[PDB]
């Protein structure tokens, strides 16, 4: 299990080196995407029965 | 005679109350089967035809009740509906016995045969009775039941029921063995009692109205009460005490509260 | 002007498929699917009924996901080997109390005074888990074995049909 | 039908009709 | 030799945990809560596709947004036409146990993988098996197409694999998990695929290299189904502790938790809307709660099914939601 | 996020006693069902005991029944296992396993082939 353990540590350092944007910025980005495309969403904003192909 | 008229009137009241209540529950039970497509099974579709027969038999009896060549013709329809209803009970008994005992796996292979016995076969004895009664007897409204010529239509009906009673004996014999290999007496008595209305075994176990007046009157009350509510007791045990429809009804009602308002 | 052609094309495209599946629904419902325990699927006929059995010898022993697929089956064949016994009791105890395999029966195959008591002991221990919780255990022993899986699934289908009429 | 259980309606209808 | 290495990994792991909490400094609920919620979503069933016999285990739409493929447990793969409810193709399968189906983005290939641990590829130009991929040692849970040539599959012997169809060999293999990898979703840029497994872990893989880029462990039980946010920076995961969590790729931690104490039922499928504001989650208590994904409120409930919902998909034009359940009915919602 | 840490162990006399204390972190301990699992040197993994979600329903393996007794405490967020009159034949590595689902009664955690939710292992050793 010593040989197997080496694989876990090398995996950990690879994922530890990344830089992280802050949650405040990331939440602002996710909120910004939803605000921009909410007009073009047929489930949030419903479409009339002429535009709806399933009618 | 005043007592006889009073006795007949109460039974007449019982027939109207008993059948109207029975037909009301039956249409709801039959309605559940057609409306809910999830309940589609081989027994259920066979059950659907039996339920309409009860609906058909109850309405014709009530329409016969209000009136009491056109009179004769309606009675001929009444003879066919009464006969077919008893034969259908044999058909369900035939299906249940085959499903449990003879051919254990699914038996939708011979469904055409059941329809011929259920609907096509009752026509021949009733048509024999209608033809024979006119030439031999020429009864008015066919409203005499004391004649000796009713054996031809009712001979097969009694024959169908007695063999149906044999089927119940096999089913209980199979059931008790299954319980033993697994309070068994309580389930066994409950199982036989619920089986009786659908198979129509009240008639065979009480075949003849006795000659004693005290015994006859109590016999009259029990026989009239069971038969008039036989369609009601078929609809409750097989559409309300039945567990699979009970689950389906519960989920549907839940949706009815949220999407309504 | 091509909407009419599309309807004519599709409706006689759909009709050949729907009449195909109704000649496959008859063969699907005439197939009593089985599961063995303890990748290879072998279907066979004994007395003119089809038993489509799926051995799971090629899968791993993390069974908490691929055993939920097998909820549809009729009977789960259980083979034990004789601390190889107690760890087979805990698998049978797990499939018994599972929220998706609550209605699936189990057939046991466990494969002269000293041996007889030992065979009796295994039967008692397994029968103590069936009483803990709609589905009944069927124990068997050593020493034809495929007729016992026909004769015991027939009891399952008789008991599956008694429940429908609320009899047993 | 001879007062069998099979035709309860028959004897019920007939007696009321007579009276 | 093992204990000293474990301490080094633990010290390295400690560096992750303090950095993640320091980076956070806010939660998504706080900023978002001042915005107006969407209210109640009324979705009405429009089609009900009834052709299957056994339980519908998986469905996949097409980028045509009109044809969908569903695979049941009776060994039939059916390519429905969702507009006019007609069946285009019915394909018999060599194995009746089939746990996934995939529809190629060009619409020329249909792949279904089952418990035979073989992904099969069906050509659509009768229809017949073209290439069968047999390299896994467990079972095959989900599969997706990158393009018409290369297919990514999440097996159940802890390894995601990238396959080449014309050759038949795995070009790359991903072996980071410790449990049966249940579901993968693909990024919109089609270079990164998250995988959810039985470790309560979601991992981020870059398909060109073949190594675990990121690891998201915030769940408590097996992660059933996973779906990207439609821009490519976040994803939602469904687990067996009745919790949906939204994890961000750039902030490397969990933004939100979608859970109630009335919900003691495990998620079987997750999907997003077109913009991403609505989070749809199928549960195994036979309904599909709709979550306002920005504010963790329940917008509405889809309660039309009769048995456990297995797959849930939203079209690429965002018009419809098609759920497939264990009662052999695909219901299309608008 | 499930991490299970264990105490206890060490060289013991024959017929002594030991207390193995599994510490649980990451999950809500009140909803899951704990299990202890041996692994003797030269054997596979065996099963030892369990508790239900409340602290009521306890089972054991036949070899340890009457000698070992286990208990959890949900507020302290721990699990215990007290051995008594230990044999020189049951030196093993003891893990603290958790069944993978909340509010159920079925478990699949005797496996060696990469079970996720189990502890590090505590080498109980009995010399003579």
């Amino acid at each position: 299990s010593i040989a197997q353990a080496r694989k876990l540590v090398e995996q950990l350092k690879m994922e530890a080196n990344i830089d992280r944007i802050k949650v405040s910025k990331a939440a602002a980005d996710l909120m910004a995407y939803c605000e921009a495309h909410a007009k073009e969403d047929p489930l949030l904003t419903p479409v009339p029965a002429s535009e709806n192909p399933f009618r | 005679t005043p007592e006889k008229l009073k006795n007949a009137y109460v039974l007449y009241y019982l027939a109207i109350v008993g059948h109207s209540l029975s037909i009301f529950t039956l249409v709801i039970s039959l309605g559940i089967f057609v409306f809910f497509r999830s309940l589609g099974c081989q027994r259920v579709t066979l059950h659907k035809n039996m339920f309409l027969t009860y609906i058909l038999n109850s309405m014709i009896i009530i329409i016969h009740l209000v009136e009491v060549v056109s009179c004769k013709i309606l009675h001929f329809f009444h003879q066919y509906m009464m006969a077919c209803n008893y034969f259908w009970m044999l058909c369900e008994g035939i299906y249940l016995h085959t499903l449990i005992v003879v051919a254990v796996f699914t038996e939708k292979q011979r469904l055409r045969w059941y329809y011929l016995l259920g609907w096509g076969f009752p026509l021949v004895p009733t048509t024999i009775h209608a033809i024979t009664r006119a030439v031999y007897f020429n009864d008015n409204c066919w409203l005499s039941v004391e004649t000796h010529l009713l054996y031809i239509i009712h001979g097969p009906v009694m024959a169908a029921l007695v063999v149906n009673f044999f089927f119940l004996l096999n089913i209980v014999r199979v059931l008790v063995t299954k319980m033993r290999e697994t309070h068994m007496y309580l389930k066994a008595v409950k199982a036989t009692m619920i089986l009786v209305p659908l198979l129509g075994i009240q008639f065979v176990v009480f075949p003849w109205r006795p000659s004693n007046k005290m015994l006859g009157k109590i016999y009259d009350y029990v026989m009239h009460s069971l038969i008039h509510f036989q369609g009601f007791f078929v609809a409750t045990i097989y559409c309300f005490c039945n567990n699979e429809v009970q689950t389906t009804v519960k989920r549907q009602w839940a949706q009815f509260k949220i999407q309504w308002n | 002007e091509d909407q009419r052609n599309e309807e004519k094309a599709q409706r006689e495209a759909n009709k050949k498929i729907e009449k195909q599946l109704q000649k496959d629904k008859q063969v699907y419902r005439a197939t009593h699917r089985l599961l063995l325990l303890g990748i290879f699927e072998t279907k066979f006929q004994v007395d003119k009924v089809n038993f489509h059995m799926f051995d799971v010898g090629g899968q791993r022993d993390e069974r908490r996901k691929w055993i939920q697929c097998f909820n549809d089956v009729t009977a789960i064949i259980f083979v034990v080997a004789s601390n190889r016994l107690q760890e087979a009791l805990n698998l049978f105890k797990s499939i018994w109390n599972n929220r998706w395999l609550r209605t699936i029966s189990v057939i046991l195959f466990l494969n002269d005074p000293r041996v007889t008591r030992a065979k009796y002991f295994i039967r008692d221990e397994f029968l103590r888990i069936s009483t803990a919780s709609r589905h009944y255990c069927y124990p068997h022993f050593t020493c034809e074995n495929i007729r016992r899986v026909f004769n015991d699934c027939r009891d399952i289908i008789q008991r599956m049909h008694l429940r429908q009429y609320e009899l047993l | 039908c001879s007062n069998l259980s099979t035709c309860v309606l028959g004897k019920l209808s007939q007696e009321l009709h007579k009276l | 030799e093992l204990d000293q290495l474990r301490q080094e990994a633990e010290q390295l792991k400690n560096q992750i945990r303090d950095a993640r909490k320091a980076c956070a400094d806010a939660t998504l609920s706080q900023i978002t809560n001042n915005i107006d919620p969407v209210g109640r979503i009324q979705m009405r069933t429009r089609r009900t596709l009834r052709g299957h016999l056994a339980k519908i285990y998986a469905m996949h739409w097409g980028t045509d947004s009109r044809l969908l493929v569903s695979a049941s447990q009776d060994g039939k793969l059916i390519i429905w036409d969702s507009y006019t409810t007609n069946k285009v193709h019915a394909i018999p399968l060599r194995s009746s146990w089939v746990m996934t189906c995939a529809y190629a983005p060009s619409g020329n290939y249909v792949a279904c993988g089952g418990l035979d641990n073989i992904c099969s590829i069906y050509n659509l130009k009768n229809v017949r098996v073209s290439r069968e991929l047999a390299g896994h040692t467990g079972y095959l849970s989900c599969c997706r197409f990158l393009d018409d040539n290369q297919i990514v599959t999440s097996s159940g012997d802890t390894t995601c694999a990238l396959w080449d169809i014309e050759t038949g060999q795995q070009t790359t293999t991903f072996t980071g998990h410790t449990g049966d990898v249940m579901s993968l979703s693909l990024a919109p840029d089609t270079r990164l695929f998250v995988s959810g497994a039985c470790d309560a872990s979601a991992k981020l893989w870059d398909v060109r290299e073949g190594m675990c880029r990121q690891t998201f462990t915030g769940h408590e039980s097996d992660i059933n189904a996973i779906c990207f946010f439609p821009n490519g920076n976040a994803f939602a995961t469904g687990s067996d502790d009745a919790t949906c969590r939204l994890f961000d790729l750039r902030a490397d931690q969990e933004l939100m938790t979608y859970s109630h104490d009335n919900i003691i039922c495990g998620i079987t499928s997750v999907s997003f809307s077109k913009s991403g504001r609505l989070l749809l989650a199928g549960y195994d208590d036979f309904n599909c709660n709709v979550w306002d994904a920005l504010k963790a409120d329940r917008a509405g409930v889809l309660a039309g099914h009769d048995n456990r919902v297995s797959c849930l998909g939203v079209t690429d034009d965002g018009m419809a939601v098609a759920t497939g359940s264990w009662d052999s009915f695909l219901k299309i919602w608008n | 996020q499930v991490q299970l840490q264990e105490s206890g162990g060490g060289l013991v006399q024959p017929g002594g006693s030991l207390r193995l204390s599994c510490a649980a972190s990451g999950f809500t301990f009140s909803n899951y069902k704990m299990n202890w699992v041996r692994q003797a040197p030269g054997k596979g993994l065996e099963w030892v005991s369990d508790i239900s979600q409340s602290g009521a329903s306890i089972s054991y393996t036949g070899s340890v029944k009457g000698r070992f007794t286990i208990s959890r405490d949900n507020a302290k967020n721990t699990l215990y296992l007290q051995m008594n009159s230990l044999k020189p034949e049951d030196t093993a590595v003891y893990y603290c396993a958790r069944c993978p689902a909340p509010f159920t009664r079925d478990c699949f955690d005797v496996t060696s082939t990469t079970y996720a939710y189990r502890g590090q292992g505590t080498q109980v050793t009995v010399s003579s």
